[PDB]
């Protein structure tokens, strides 16, 4: 009934797929590091987080906004909190 | 979903998601009580409803059939 | 004498209760503290008492109609 | 869905039942019993309040005036 | 006595033994602990109360001006 | 599945009334 | 130090703008001015003014702080926060004579 | 003015839809036929169109 | 029958709340809703019997207090006013009962909930059906406790807890003044039965009319939130929306209005209270309409609309026109209920979000919900020929009809308040419905576009409308919000209506303005609010979705920044309340219980006497060295001093002073 693995992976995929500043949409996987795999920098990462929480209807505290640096950690972090809609 | 909650906590209002298997006959059992004392109230109400202006016979008047203060008056008026 | 349920007694909370309990032992007379004691024990009740005395028997509403006064003194 | 109602009244678990400490017989038959019986007696206890006595006089008192027409003329 | 601060200003997402109170388990406590917790009168913090009297007065003056 | 009894309280209140 | 907090200012900077401007297509171009503003101070290295730069910007966040920022309901300050709370202790009470 | 470059006029000047942006593709769906300006106001007054037809019939 | 509509709502609530274990969730709903529905059906019958046929009915069950001149009965009187009061109370309570069946199928404690709303219904009938002021105070405090019990229904919300305190404590602040006023009624008349206060009122002293009238004016402020006694209402909206509809939109907050109308035979003999009833009504009319404009919560905005319409209700009371007050009263209740209920289905559509910043679109998603809220808002803004048109607009002409300085002065104040009434009326409609989406995808992601490969079964949830139980009250109120105003215009307003001929609402010919309301007023002023309504709305339509730049430019200006913040934060009134009223109480308690109680009171008392008396006695014990020569010298000294005291013929004061001096040098150490 709650959020599932396939529920979050594809839904979050359509978010960063709209980036014109990534290397390419085909370089995103389950373990795509925000810096090494697809092309993002130290300042774009927080801009993604602003998008993630806005379209997840939650908050990302500054303490937990820094361990989040890869799409793999996004899947495990969101499933940890059942506050997700 | 459903919030977990203790199973030992007896409530008079029921608890968390309370509904017995017999929620119908018990509802019927309680429903008779409400009706039973409602007319019991209605009887006492019909007996103590005091008025001073009498209605016209033509006009629609639901209380002409149970209240006392005008039923006796109506039959008293039916004497000429 | 009986035993109770198990409680996470907080020493900070436990020690805060001790000081509130035992605060009476450390009171002293100061320029501030006598002024507080003097205002709330003397001046304020003297103010109410003065007003109660000065307005006692003064008013009565009982059946005062139009053209008559609430005051009686 | 709707969960079946549960709870342990008086903290007595479903396996066991409530055990008396000995106060119950005195409290329900003695304390509450006496008051309920007293309630029965009070409905028969005669009315001896100053209102009731003064109603009657004042009812006669107004009868020698326009207000409160007396049932029986003198 | 620790600094006399409402728990309104404590971090909500910080690690707390009692999150509902935003207090650590053995955390020291003010002698006004009873009226410095989460269930205390909310402390609004929009502006200094000195400016508040000035801003409300402008509306009052506007009310008096319109009435005139 | 379990059933709730009318309970002694129901009879006391109704009986008292 | 001087890096973790720097991102935090940008974390709230564009968030603060959105809570003032409800129509967020206005906010959409608003972030670019905020974004390019950050990009101007790219290779600033000396902490002496770098710390002072963070102090100065924090002043204007307070100078532009919203009367009531947005929060999601299931969040501190949200509407649904701590609404239907389960009991912290699900185990039944032990046998005691009270 | 300030040690950080921050002009009120320039801050307010950029309050418009940007010609270039890395975010239309994620925000394009809003400005489509589902939520277009014409379609949003298509049902601003639901029964107004139908009511007038009956109103003219009553007059005639 | 007339005593039955008092008992039924009580009976449902006890079974719902005390035997809700034994009737279950659905049984608790069926019992209480039916009890309300049954009470609803008999209420409309009484309106057809008490009012239309002009027969008020009296019920006196038994005595409540009996002390000398004081005989307060558990007695009930139906007249033209109380049957009119019981219509909006009973129609809406039933609908809210149905609305909650859909609303709170997910909330666990659902049968404690349905008992409170039926316990609220019981005490509102008690309030309006009383013979006297004291029995009214039972329904008065009873709805106050029902409101606390509902505001803190989610008692794990700390916010609900503070809100419940504010609602409970603020209403007591007014209930002190109401209770003191009833003490003045008991003092100056010997009773407080309505027949006795009003028959004698035209002869009592003028000054007792003000003192009584003033006290009940403050009491009206607390229930009917006014310019000072209101802080409790906007954050009373922390309760479930069904509560806010029945209680905090239409019924409980007009208790103070009803008291002013009920006491009209009494208050009409002093223009002073009516004067403050007038000016306070406009001041609260404009103070509230301004606040709602800057509110980022739909529940908190529509809460502030309740105060503004409430404010115009008091204004007509000061106009010495209670028939308009009753007419506007009931008419405001019907559509305002729908406005909250319409918002309630909105909150259910989204993931219980309440902020306008993430609302938009939803035109196709909530067609029915949009349609009703527009219908309600149009009557709220007094769009011509609606339920709210006759009731809300007539006020201004009635205000202007009284050709005095005050009447014209508040006409501007009411009109500018009506201007801001339009502004938030479209703001709710625009931001939620007539604007671009501002929430996340899940609020609008339909199933028409695939957009999903293995999650097609779930994850859509695209903010659909509610079920039958949620939509049926919307449709029922929608009809009333369109037609109910016109049907009853002669019933209440009329021109020479004889509906209120049992002295239920007393009006004095010396300040009649009914004929001047229709004739002397110029035509331009009669239609002036219509001009402002149609005009000032389109600027809002022009300022948003057409330009959407001027509002942003005005926001960021230094002058414009503070005016947004100042009005958003409620004129800083609660700031001035918390810091300088309640925190002051919490520190006076702190000074008393630290400096005084566990302080000087002990030091200049037990602890001080304890400490010094222990020292004083150790010193006198120090002389007890048990050496015989020292003891003989003590004996000879006492022998000397007794001779000195006697033959010198000393005055006794020296001996007392010598003893005090010895005792208090023995107190000194060493
Ligand atoms: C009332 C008005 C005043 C209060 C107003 C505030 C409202 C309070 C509501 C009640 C609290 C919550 C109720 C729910 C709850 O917690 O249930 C617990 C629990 C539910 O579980 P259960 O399985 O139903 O009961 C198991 C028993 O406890 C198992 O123990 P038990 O079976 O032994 O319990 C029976 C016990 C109960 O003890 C009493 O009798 C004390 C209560 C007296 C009530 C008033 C008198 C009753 C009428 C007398 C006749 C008219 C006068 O008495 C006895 O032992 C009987 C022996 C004989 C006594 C008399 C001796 C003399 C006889 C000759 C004369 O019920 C009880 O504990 C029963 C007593 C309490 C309920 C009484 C009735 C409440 C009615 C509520 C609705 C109406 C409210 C008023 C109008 C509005
Ligand atoms: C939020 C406000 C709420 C109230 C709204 C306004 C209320 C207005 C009523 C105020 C009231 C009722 C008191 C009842 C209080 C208990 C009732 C409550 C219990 C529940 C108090 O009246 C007091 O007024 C004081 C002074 O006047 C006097 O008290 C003492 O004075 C000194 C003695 O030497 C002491 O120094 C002082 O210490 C005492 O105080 C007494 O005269 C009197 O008892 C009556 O006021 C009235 O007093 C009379 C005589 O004055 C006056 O009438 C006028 O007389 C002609 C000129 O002669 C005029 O030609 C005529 O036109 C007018 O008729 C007015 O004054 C009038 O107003
Ligand atoms: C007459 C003076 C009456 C003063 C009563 C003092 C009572 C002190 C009890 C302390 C209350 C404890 C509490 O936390 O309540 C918080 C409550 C809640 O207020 P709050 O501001 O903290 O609520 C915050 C709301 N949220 C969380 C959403 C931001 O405040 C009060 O109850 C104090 C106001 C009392 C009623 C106001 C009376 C003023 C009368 C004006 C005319 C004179
Ligand atoms: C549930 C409601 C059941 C009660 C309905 C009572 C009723 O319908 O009125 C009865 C009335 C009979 O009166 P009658 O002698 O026929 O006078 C009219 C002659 N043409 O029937 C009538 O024909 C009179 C017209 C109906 C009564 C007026 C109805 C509208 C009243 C205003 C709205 C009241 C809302 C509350
Ligand atoms: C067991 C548990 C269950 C029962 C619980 C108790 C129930 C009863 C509760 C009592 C409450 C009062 C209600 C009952 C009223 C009964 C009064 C009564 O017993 O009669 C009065 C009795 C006789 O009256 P009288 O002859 O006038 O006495 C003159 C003495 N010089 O007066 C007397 O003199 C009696 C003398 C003997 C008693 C002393
Ligand atoms: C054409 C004629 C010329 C027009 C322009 C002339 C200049 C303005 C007229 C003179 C000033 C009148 C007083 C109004 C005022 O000054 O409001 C300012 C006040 C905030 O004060 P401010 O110093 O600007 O804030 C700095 C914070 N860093 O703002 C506020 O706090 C708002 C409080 C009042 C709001 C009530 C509604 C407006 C009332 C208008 C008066
Ligand atoms: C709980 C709801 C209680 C319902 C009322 C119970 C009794 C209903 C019958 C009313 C009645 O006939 O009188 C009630 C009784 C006597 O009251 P009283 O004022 O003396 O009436 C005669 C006037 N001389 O007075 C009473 O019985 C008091 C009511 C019970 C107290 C609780
Ligand atoms: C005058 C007519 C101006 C109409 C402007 C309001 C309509 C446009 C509008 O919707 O403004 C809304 C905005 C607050 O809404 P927001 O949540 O910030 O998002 C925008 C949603 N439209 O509201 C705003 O941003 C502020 C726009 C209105 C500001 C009005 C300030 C001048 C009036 C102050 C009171 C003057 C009267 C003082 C008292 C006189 C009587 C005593
Ligand atoms: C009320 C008394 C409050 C009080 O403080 O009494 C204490 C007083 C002196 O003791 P204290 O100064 O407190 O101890 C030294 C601390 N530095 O201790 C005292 O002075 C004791 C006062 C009691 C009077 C002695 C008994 C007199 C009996 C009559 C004697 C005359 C015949
Ligand atoms: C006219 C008056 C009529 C009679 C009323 C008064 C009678 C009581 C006073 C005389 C009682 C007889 C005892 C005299 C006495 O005790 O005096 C000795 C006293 C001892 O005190 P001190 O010397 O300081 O002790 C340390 C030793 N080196 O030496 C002193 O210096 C005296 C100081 C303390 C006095 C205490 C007196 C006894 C207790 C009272
Ligand atoms: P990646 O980008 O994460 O690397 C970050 C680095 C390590 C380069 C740091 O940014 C850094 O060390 N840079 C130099 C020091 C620094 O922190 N610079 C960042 C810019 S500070 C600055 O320019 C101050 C103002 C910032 C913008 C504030 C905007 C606030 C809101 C304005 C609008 C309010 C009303 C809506």
């Amino acid at each position: 009934e709650g959020l599932q693995k396939v529920e979050v992976y594809e839904r979050i995929k359509s978010l960063l797929a709209g980036f014109d500043k990534v290397n390419d949409p085909n370089n995103i996987t389950e373990t795509a590091h925000f810096a090494n795999d697809l092309g993002l920098d130290s300042l774009d990462t927080v801009e993604v987080v602003m998008a993630i929480e806005e379209e997840f209807s939650i908050e990302i505290p500054d303490k937990d906004a820094d361990q989040i640096h890869s799409v793999d950690k996004a899947i495990e972090y969101i499933l940890r909190q059942p506050d997700a809609h | 979903p459903k919030i977990p909650y203790p199973k030992h906590v007896w409530s008079p209002a029921g608890g968390w998601y309370a509904q017995p298997a017999n929620w119908k006959q018990n509802t019927a059992i309680f429903g008779l009580v409400i009706f039973g004392i409602t007319a019991m109230v209605w009887k006492y109400s019909a007996e103590h409803e005091v008025r001073h202006k009498m209605p016209e016979p033509d006009r629609f008047y639901p209380s002409r059939y149970w209240v006392k203060q005008i039923k006796d008056y109506e039959r008293a008026q039916k004497e000429k | 004498g009986l035993q109770h349920y198990k409680i996470a007694m907080d020493p900070a909370l436990v020690r805060l209760g001790s000081m509130i309990s035992n605060r009476y032992k450390y009171f002293r007379w100061t320029k501030r503290t006598a002024l507080v004691s003097f205002m709330y024990v003397v001046v304020v009740p003297s103010t109410i008492g003065y007003l109660a005395y000065k307005t006692d028997g003064l008013w009565d509403l009982r059946a005062k109609r139009r053209g008559d006064l609430i005051s009686e003194r | 869905q709707y969960d079946p109602p549960t709870g342990w009244l008086w903290g007595v678990r479903p396996g066991e039942k409530y055990q008396n400490e000995g106060w119950e017989g005195p409290f329900f038959y003695g304390f509450w019993g006496s008051l309920i019986v007293f309630a029965i007696a009070y409905a028969y206890k005669p009315d001896t309040s100053i209102q009731t006595w003064a109603l009657e006089e004042a009812r006669r008192r107004l009868e020698a005036e326009g207000i409160l027409e007396d049932p029986n003329p003198t | 006595n620790p600094p006399r601060i409402k728990r309104q200003f404590r971090d909500p997402h910080a690690d707390w033994w009692d999150k509902q109170e935003r207090r650590n388990f053995g955390e020291p406590v003010h002698e006004d602990h009873d009226i410095l917790g989460m269930f205390s009168p909310y402390e609004y913090t929009w502006i200094t109360p000195g400016k508040g009297l000035f801003q409300i007065g402008l509306f009052i003056a506007s009310f008096l001006g319109l009435c005139y | 599945n379990v059933e709730e009894p009318l309970g002694a309280a129901f009879y006391i209140a109704v009986g008292g009334i | 130090s001087n890096r973790q907090a720097a991102l935090s200012l940008y974390r709230r900077a564009l968030k603060l703008a959105l809570d003032w401007t409800v129509h967020r297509n206005l906010w959409r171009g608003q972030a670019l001015y905020i974004r390019s503003l950050f990009e101007k101070n790219r290779n600033v290295t000396d902490p002496r003014l770098q710390r002072a730069l963070l102090k100065e910007t924090e002043k204007l966040l307070e100078k532009w702080k919203h009367p009531d920022p947005y929060c999601p309901p299931t969040a501190p300050g949200g509407s649904k926060y701590e609404r239907n709370l389960p009991v912290p202790n699900l185990e039944p009470p032990p046998p005691l004579k009270f | 003015p300030n040690i950080t470059g921050f002009d009120m006029r320039e801050f307010l000047r950029h309050t418009k839809t940007p010609t270039y942006d890395p975010w239309e593709r994620h925000e394009a769906w809003r400005y489509t036929g589902r939520f277009s300006r014409f379609n949003r106001f298509k049902g601003a007054l639901p029964g107004f169109g139908i009511a007038t037809v009956a109103f003219t019939a009553y007059c005639v | 029958m007339y005593l039955s509509i008092i008992i039924l709502p009580l009976l449902g609530s006890v079974v719902s709340g005390f035997f809700g274990r034994k009737v279950g969730v659905s049984g608790a709903q069926l019992i209480t809703c039916s009890s309300v529905i049954i009470t609803t059906i008999l209420s409309i019958i009484a309106f057809f019997e008490v009012g239309f046929n002009n027969i008020p009915v009296t019920i006196n069950i038994f005595r409540w207090i009996d002390s000398e001149w004081f005989i307060i009965n558990w007695g009930f009187q139906y007249d033209s006013l109380t049957v009119s009061m019981l219509i909006p109370v009973l129609i809406i309570s039933s609908l809210v009962h149905i609305y909650s069946i859909s609303y709170m199928s997910s909330d666990p404690h659902n049968q404690r909930f349905f008992s409170y709303l039926s316990l609220f219904t019981f005490m509102m009938i008690i309030l309006v059906t009383a013979n006297n002021y004291l029995l009214m105070f039972v329904g008065w405090e009873g709805v106050g406790v029902c409101s606390y019990l509902l505001v803190s229904f989610w008692f794990t919300r700390i916010a609900a807890n503070q809100s419940s305190i504010s609602a409970f404590l603020t209403n007591r602040v007014g209930d002190c003044f109401l209770t003191v006023g009833m003490f003045a009624i008991l003092w100056s008349l010997g009773n407080l039965d309505y027949a006795t206060v009003f028959s004698l009122a035209p002869y009592i002293n003028s000054n007792v009319v003000i003192i009584i009238g003033i006290c009940l004016l403050i009491g009206a402020m607390a229930k009917s939130s006014q310019v000072g006694l209101h802080v409790w209402l906007p954050m009373a909206m922390e309760g479930p929306t069904p509560v806010s509809a029945l209680i905090h939109a239409a019924t409980m907050v007009t208790a103070g209005v009803y008291l002013l109308m009920r006491s009209s035979p009494l208050i009409e003999y002093s223009s002073t209270v009516l004067l403050l009833c007038l000016w306070l009504g406009a001041i609260t009319t404009v103070f509230s309409s301004l606040i709602g404009l800057f509110q980022q919560d739909i529940k908190k905005v529509i809460a502030y609309s309740t105060m503004s319409q409430l404010g115009m209700m008091v204004l007509s009371i000061g106009l010495s026109s209670y028939n308009i007050a009753l007419f506007h009263l009931v008419n405001h209740a019907f559509y305002k209920a729908l406005l909250f209920l319409g918002a309630g289905s909105v909150i259910h559509a989204v993931a219980d979000n309440q902020d306008f910043r993430k609302f938009g679109g939803l035109i196709s998603y909530l067609p029915l919900t949009y349609s009703v809220m527009l219908i309600a808002s149009l009557s709220l803004v007094a769009f011509p020929f609606m339920t709210g048109f006759y009731s809300k607009d007539f006020i201004l002409e009635s205000a202007y009809g009284q050709f005095s300085f005050s009447g014209v002065a508040v006409y501007i104040i009411a009109t500018i308040g009506a201007i801001f009434t339009t502004l938030y009326s479209v703001k709710v409609l625009y931001l939620t419905f007539l604007s671009n989406p501002n929430g996340p995808r899940t609020y609008y992601r339909l199933a028409i576009d695939n957009f999903f490969s293995a999650q097609a079964i779930k994850s859509y949830k695209p903010a659909h409308e509610g079920d039958f139980f949620l939509t049926l009250p919307l449709v029922i109120l929608a009809l009333f919000s369109i037609f109910f105003g016109f049907i009853t215009k002669d019933i209440f307003i009329g021109l020479g209506s004889n509906f209120f001929v049992d002295n239920s609402l007393f009006i004095h010919p010396i300040h009649e303005i009914m004929i001047d309301t229709e004739f002397a007023v110029p035509v331009l002023f009669k239609l002036l609010p219509f001009i402002f309504t149609i005009s000032f709305s389109v600027i809002a339509l022009t300022l948003s979705e057409l330009l959407s730049e001027l509002v942003i430019y005005f926001k960021f200006s230094r002058f414009g920044y503070n005016i947004f913040g100042f009005f958003n934060q409620r004129f800083l009134i609660e700031f001035f309340y918390n810091k300088y009223i309640t925190n002051l109480i919490l520190n006076l308690g702190g000074q008393i219980t630290k400096i005084l109680d566990k302080g000087s009171i002990e030091l200049f008392g037990p602890y001080g006497l304890e400490r010094g008396l222990v020292k004083l006695s150790k010193n006198i014990s120090s002389l007890s060295t048990s050496h015989v020569t020292t003891y003989a010298l003590y004996i000879l000294v006492g022998f000397i001093l007794y001779l000195i005291y006697n033959n010198l013929l000393l005055d006794y004061s020296y001996l007392l002073l010598i003893i005090i001096l010895l005792l208090l040098l023995m107190m000194i150490g060493e």
